[PDB]
């Protein structure tokens, strides 16, 4: 027997608070890319590259915010992004009810671990079938295509087509997005942390929150709360697997301003 | 590294 009293009523507010947070601190929602990848805005189309001619012409015609292969070109473009990622995620993580009110050392600890976890998730809202939206919406770079880059840097993208793939299936929307990337923050077995319990009980707040918002938003699919956690246990994998690979790279191949200064 | 960008943002 599911009630509208005040606890469903602060679970709802929570939500709403997290969710204009989360429209904030990332300017292309899931809405927004869904409008570009199926052509339903008005706004500027974005350029495909899809092969080595595309890309010439892409570095010139799509303009972002040298090193003669484009493979690592590519690559470095991907880890400036993820360096901006970083920074909204912060922003977005200061916004959740009783996360500064914690340990700095463990508001950094949250952050350090989760942040991969959560780009992994928001680029789900950029990718279809074909590819992933670049440079926050002017391009569309293929799938297949970045396969095509010499070794290591092909399957650098792979493993996050395949998490998309299947969690774009569970058509979240930003609502619940907003909620399932603090539940992510706010991950209590993250290794070095001083101060669990309270990490733990705003986690509780916002898992309450997050089943409200999956049961009032999803009729059809009575067990996406139980799919969504099991999606945290592929994403930390995942994460594992990336890590890795940035390993190889780094050791084996010969950096952003902000990590200048 | 990451731990730079993160506590300059979260100043
Ligand atoms: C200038 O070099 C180039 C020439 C031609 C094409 C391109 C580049 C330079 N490469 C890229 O821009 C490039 C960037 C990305 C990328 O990671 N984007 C991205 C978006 C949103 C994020 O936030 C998160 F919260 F969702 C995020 F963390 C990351 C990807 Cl997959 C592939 C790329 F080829």
């Amino acid at each position: 027997h599911m009630q509208l009293n005040p606890e469903s009523a602060d679970l709802r507010a929570l939500a709403k608070h997290l969710y204009d947070s989360y429209i904030k601190s990332f300017p292309l929602t899931k809405a927004k890319a869904r409008a570009i990848l199926t052509g339903k805005t008005t706004d500027k189309s974005p350029f495909v590259i899809y092969d080595m001619n595309s890309l010439m012409m892409g570095e010139d015609k799509i303009k972002f915010k040298q090193s003669k292969e484009v493979a690592i070109r590519i690559f470095q473009g991907a880890q400036f992004r993820s360096v901006e990622a970083v920074q909204e995620i912060t922003e977005y993580a200061k916004s959740i009810p009783g996360f500064v009110n914690l340990d700095l050392n463990d508001q950094v600890t949250l952050l350090k671990y989760g942040v991969h976890e959560i780009i992994y998730t928001m680029l789900a809202s950029l990718m279809n079938k074909d590819g992933v939206l670049i440079s926050e919406g002017q391009g569309f770079m293929t799938r297949e295509f970045l396969k095509s880059l010499r070794k290591p840097f092909g399957d650098f993208m792979e493993p996050k087509f395949e998490f998309a793939v299947k969690f774009n299936a569970l058509e979240l929307d930003d609502s619940d997005l907003a909620i399932f990337i603090a539940v992510i923050i706010l991950s209590g077995d993250r290794p070095g942390l001083l101060n669990v319990k309270p990490i733990e009980d705003i986690q509780d707040n916002l898992l309450q929150a997050l089943e409200l918002q999956l049961k009032l938003n999803h009729p059809e699919s009575s067990q996406l709360f139980a799919k969504l956690l099991q999606k945290m246990t592929d994403l930390r994998q995942i994460v594992t697997e990336h890590v890795q690979l940035l390993q190889v790279i780094k050791k084996t191949e010969t950096l952003h301003p902000l990590l200048q200064e | 590294g990451l731990e730079a960008i993160i506590r300059k943002a979260l100043m």
